[PDB]
RNA sequence: AUGGUGAA
RNA sequence: GUUCUUUGUAAAGUGCCUUCGAAGAGUCGAGUUGUUUAUGCAGCUCUAAGUGGGUGGUUCCAUCUAAAGCUAA
RNA sequence: GUUUGACCUCAAAUCAGGUAGGAGUACCCGCUGAACUCAAUAAGCGGAGGAAAAGAAACCAACCGGGAUUGC
């Protein structure tokens, strides 16, 4: 499959066929709102393997955060705020400047009727699951919060 | 500028109709000199003979762009016929039977009826003369008893007659009738023309087909169609 | 300035190739949707009152055309120029070259995709055909990944 | 199948010595005639030419049938009413 | 009230297609605001906006590609505006009087880029139904023969229509769109009115047609002053239109033989010829007996006499 | 110190 | 328990023979600067491997497969 | 063939189908965090449910291996 490819294609982001890529989307992103929608992820590969998919219910974000608090939790934070109807399941990076960097965002809307008739997504409509990125329970919030494996009064009546 | 695979279609085509006609006229000229020893064929039948009958004929659109030949031009220039949706009434006769296979690619034939004949004549017409280049229509008679007549066709009832019946005018009319510019079928481009002509070319290919054989039996289709 | 990998598209098949790519790929267009359920109707309609050759068409999904490639069943490849995701196609004509399968780039996804139904399909590949595929494939050849085989430079 | 400001239409008025074969005194002078052909249009009073013609086969065909059917439509729903 | 832009911009639909809703329904004066309300209720909005809808799908599909899309994508009257303009069937007839002068004169014009044949075929046909009914009712009152054409008069229920019958000469050819769409609403109307006419006559409707008698004549005989010429037969030669003298006489209970039928009690043969070799009269005779009924015998209009002055009946 | 209150 | 349906060259499991046979990257890691009860987290330059890598103690051994996610008690 | 439609993007709706604000806050989840090492305490901020959270090991283990998470 592609993603076979495009995996080792990203991870040699050094290469200069992405530095290009990188330095022609730094000035769009830059032209566009702080938050926006995002018609198609520029990483398919990411986030079809974060469990991102492209039927119906699925919105893709993009938000611009300042550089020098999380950084991935603050654009979950701040999308959430303005997306309240949309649950942020995930994040991934997909550029960086040097005053700002930029994390793709994949939104899934409980409301939908889609999303909540198929079995593999349905748990994300639950009540409990309001707010994720607010409790910072993502991966990046359950990261930040040291939820590691490993070394890493009371009283009785007698 | 015009690019390259327009004329070599052109050519071939050329090449395949002066092909076919050289045929027919070789084969054509020995059935005349009735010899019929060597030839596929000699004798003459229409499936769906050369004796006397009224027949219609249109100028159809295509074959492809193939240059003007000498032969058919010249047969459609007998009847002038040249302008496509073009039609005019002749007479069937042995001569003139080679004649259809001569420009059979080029037009369609069929029996008239006195009703189509009828309503063609009323309803469209043209009397180009008196410079006289006015296309005037066969608004009143009085052309018909001044300028005709002297046969005894005084109207246009008279024309009708002629024509379905084969008058000794038949030939005087036909040319005074300076035969109709008949409508095209879509007559029409844009959103919806595109689709019905599309529609409307499928049933070329299954009606107007010419199978190129030399003895092909005399292509004829029912004129009710317009 | 684009690196060398880059700009290989937006250079592209010449007119008349591309028209001739384009017509012997209609002749193989994938049955449509309502082409399709009107023929299972029809067969299911003669088997409830009273064993074909295979079917062939083109193949444009991006996933199961890399499948058909490396395993050399990709007799032509055709690639869009204006895919938004470049690192999706990037590497597909260094693959089709290293796998030695006859490539080619279009400009215009869209016009790429209204042979094959989809709205787009990005690529597209050939697997069967009936003779002109290989006269087609000489003239994209000399055309492009003969005449353009320097693409590796400039920038 | 069978299914079975809204002031009068005011239709036009009926023929008025437009026969094909009228009283010779009808029969108006060429003059009034080109008149008539020459009057302003909309503030033309007739809508016809007075003309005769004895034998039936020397009746000429109507040329202005279709002028006058498109006049009758602009009031056939402009019409204030 | 409300400008004709203003409202145009209201309803948000194109000038030509307002021109059909106006035409349907009808407004004028600037405009009154509740006849534009009343019109935005209309459903014929819809009906619009989807034809636009599939035109624009089509042409998608045209340049996309892939015909069969566009040929499997093909898959109204205006009922409603009907009863609005005519509350009652007599109203219908009422205005049948100026309506169908615009159907009448479209039987007889000739196919164009304007015009499509179908258009023409349906106005030809809806003639042969008219004249067949009221050849079988004999409602047939007035036949003033006038330069515009022979301005029959039928009795239809009291109302006495006055549609006008365009001479068979080509009528050589302003916007035909709004002729189009008054063509289309007539025949809208004259479906209904025609169905009505031949329920109420008694025969089966729509009942059978003869094709090769159509083939001959094309006209009234097929598709199966009442006192006058009862059982009359009348021989037409060639200078007369059969078309009008045979309904007259079918209509008044004759019969008539053409002399163009291969291109007894004959009573009288219609000629207008100077030489002739039955009583030949020409046909002012029979249009002036219609007119009054008075069967006056054939002294009075023997061929090449002077033709009496025919007042106009009206 | 936290969080508020008001004034010339 | 009672029933109307059970089906279409439909689905699954198991032992035998044979051929194939993947793993979450600005991420682990590393240096620094702030926080933390000398673990972890955060800002930042660098940032890689797949008979590879993470944690440990003895002459290199034991276990596991991280950088996605759901789940009553 | 200077006409055209597609695809991509940017806007509008008294259009149809949808959702977030606020309140409560004992418990719970994160940010921030003061003083008599005090204290990752109190207050403040944001978010949820009947529990919340965690949860099926890049865990502990140096054993004759155990074997999701949490409480005693």
């Amino acid at each position: 499959g592609a993603y076979k490819y495009l995996e080792e294609l990203q991870r040699k982001k050094q290469s200069d066929v992405l530095r290009f890529l990188q330095r022609v989307r730094v000035w769009e992103y830059r032209q566009k709102n702080v938050i926006h929608r995002a018609a198609r992820p520029t990483r398919p590969d990411k986030a079809r393997r974060l469990g991102y998919k492209a039927k119906q219910g699925f919105v893709i974000y993009r938000v611009r955060v300042r550089r020098g608090r999380s950084l991935r939790a603050t654009a979950e934070e701040r999308v959430g705020r303005r997306a309240a109807n949309l649950r942020v399941l995930n994040s991934y990076w997909v550029n960086q400047d040097s005053t700002y960097k930029y994390f793709e965002v994949i939104l899934v809307d409980p409301q939908h009727k889609a999303i909540r008739r198929d079995a593999r997504y349905n748990w994300i409509c639950d009540p409990v699951h309001k707010h994720r990125e607010a409790r910072g329970l993502t991966a990046t919030g359950k990261k930040s919060r040291g939820i590691n494996k490993g070394h890493k009064l009371s009283l009785w009546r007698y | 500028f015009v690019r390259a695979e327009s004329i070599v279609a052109k050519t071939l085509a050329t090449s395949r109709e002066k092909e076919r006609i050289k045929r027919v006229s070789i084969l054509e000229d020995k059935k005349a000199k009735n010899e019929t020893q060597h030839i596929a064929s000699g004798k003459d039948f229409i499936l769906k003979d050369g004796k006397p009958a009224l027949l219609f004929i249109v100028r159809v659109r295509g074959p492809l762009a193939v240059n003007i030949p000498n032969k058919a031009f010249k047969i459609l220039s007998l009847l002038r016929l040249v302008e496509t949706n073009t039609g005019v009434f002749v007479k069937l006769t042995k001569n003139v039977y080679p004649l259809l296979k001569v420009i059979a690619p080029y037009v369609v034939i069929g029996k008239p009826s006195l009703s189509s004949i009828r309503s063609l004549i009323q309803k469209r017409g043209r009397i180009i003369y008196k410079a006289e280049p006015h296309e005037i229509v066969l608004n009143d008679n009085n052309i018909v008893e001044e300028q005709l007549g002297d046969h005894g066709i005084i109207c246009v009832e008279d024309i009708i007659h002629e024509i379905a019946t084969m008058g000794e005018s038949f030939s005087v009319c036909n040319f005074f009738l300076q035969p109709f510019k008949l409508n095209r079928e879509v007559s029409g481009f844009g959103s919806l023309n595109r689709l019905r002509k599309i529609k409307q070319r499928e049933a070329e290919s299954r009606t107007r087909q010419f199978s190129n054989a030399a003895t092909a039996p005399v292509i004829e289709v029912d004129i009710d169609s317009l | 300035k684009v690196p060398p990998t880059i700009a290989q598209f937006q250079y592209t098949l010449d007119r008349n190739t591309a028209a001739e790519t384009f017509k012997l790929f209609n002749k193989y267009r994938p049955e449509t949707a309502a082409e399709k359920k009107e023929r299972l109707t029809k067969e299911a309609a003669a088997v409830a009152e009273g064993a074909s050759p295979k079917p062939y068409a083109v193949k444009y999904g991006l996933n199961h055309v890399v499948a058909l490639i490396e395993n050399k069943k990709a007799k032509l490849v055709l690639i869009a120029n204006d895919v938004d995701p470049i690192e999706l196609v990037v590497f597909l004509p260094a693959l089709c070259k290293k796998m030695g399968v006859p490539y080619a780039i279009v400009k215009g996804k869209a016009r790429l995709g209204t042979l094959v139904n989809q709205k787009t399909s990005a690529v597209a590949a050939l697997t069967e055909v009936e003779a002109a595929l290989a006269k087609l494939v000489s003239t994209i050849d000399a055309n492009f990944a003969d005449k353009y085989d320097e693409v590796k430079k400039h920038w | 199948y069978d299914l079975w400001h809204l002031r009068a239409p005011k239709l036009p008025p009926p023929t008025n010595e437009e026969s094909y074969n009228p009283p010779e005194e009808y029969l108006l002078s060429p003059e009034e005639k080109e008149a008539w052909e020459n009057t302003e249009y909309s503030e033309r009073e007739r809508n016809f030419i007075p003309q005769k013609y004895s034998a039936l086969r020397k009746v000429p065909g109507y040329g202005e049938s279709i002028r006058e059917r498109f006049e009758r439509s602009l009031d056939l729903y402009l019409a204030p009413r | 009230f409300i400008t004709r832009s203003q409202a145009v911009r209201k309803l948000q639909v194109s000038l030509a297609d307002f021109r059909r809703l106006c035409i349907f329904k009808g407004i004028y004066p600037f405009y009154y605001a509740k006849d534009i309300q009343y019109l935005m209720h209309e459903p014929v909005l819809a009906k619009f906006r989807e034809h636009k809808t599939f035109a624009r799908k089509l042409t998608r599909a045209l340049g996309r590609g892939e015909v069969s899309s566009a040929k499997r994508l093909e898959e109204y009257t205006l009922d409603h505006i009907i009863k609005e303009r005519y509350p009652s069937f007599p109203d219908a007839i009422r205005d049948i009087d100026d309506a169908l002068n615009m159907l009448f004169l479209f039987s007889n014009l000739p196919s164009t880029n304007q015009v499509s044949s179908k258009i023409i075929n349906d106005a030809q046909k809806i003639c042969n139904q008219w004249l067949a009914y009221v050849a079988k009712e004999r409602l047939v009152r007035k036949v003033f023969v006038s330069i515009k054409g022979v301005y029959y008069q039928a009795n239809i229920k009291g109302e006495e229509v006055r549609w006008l019958v365009p001479f068979k000469f080509p009528e050589n050819i302003v916007d035909f769109r709004i002729m189009l769409t008054f063509l289309e609403f007539y025949s809208t109307l004259l479906h209904f009115v025609l169905y009505k006419l031949y329920t109420d006559s008694g025969l089966i409707y729509p009942p059978k047609l003869d094709l090769k008698k159509d083939k001959i004549i094309s006209g009234l005989s097929s598709y199966i002053v009442a006192s006058l010429f009862s059982a009359f037969v009348f021989y037409v030669s060639r200078e007369v239109p059969i078309d009008i003298l045979e309904f007259l006489i079918l209509s008044c209970g004759g019969n008539v033989i053409s002399e163009a039928a291969m291109d007894s009690k004959v009573t009288h043969q219609i000629v207008d010829r100077p030489v002739l070799k039955r009583t030949y009269i020409q046909p002012q005779w029979i249009f002036d007996c219609i007119n009054k009924g008075e069967l006056v015998p054939a002294n009075k209009y023997l061929p090449g006499e002077a033709l009496p002055p025919h007042l106009s009946p009206w």
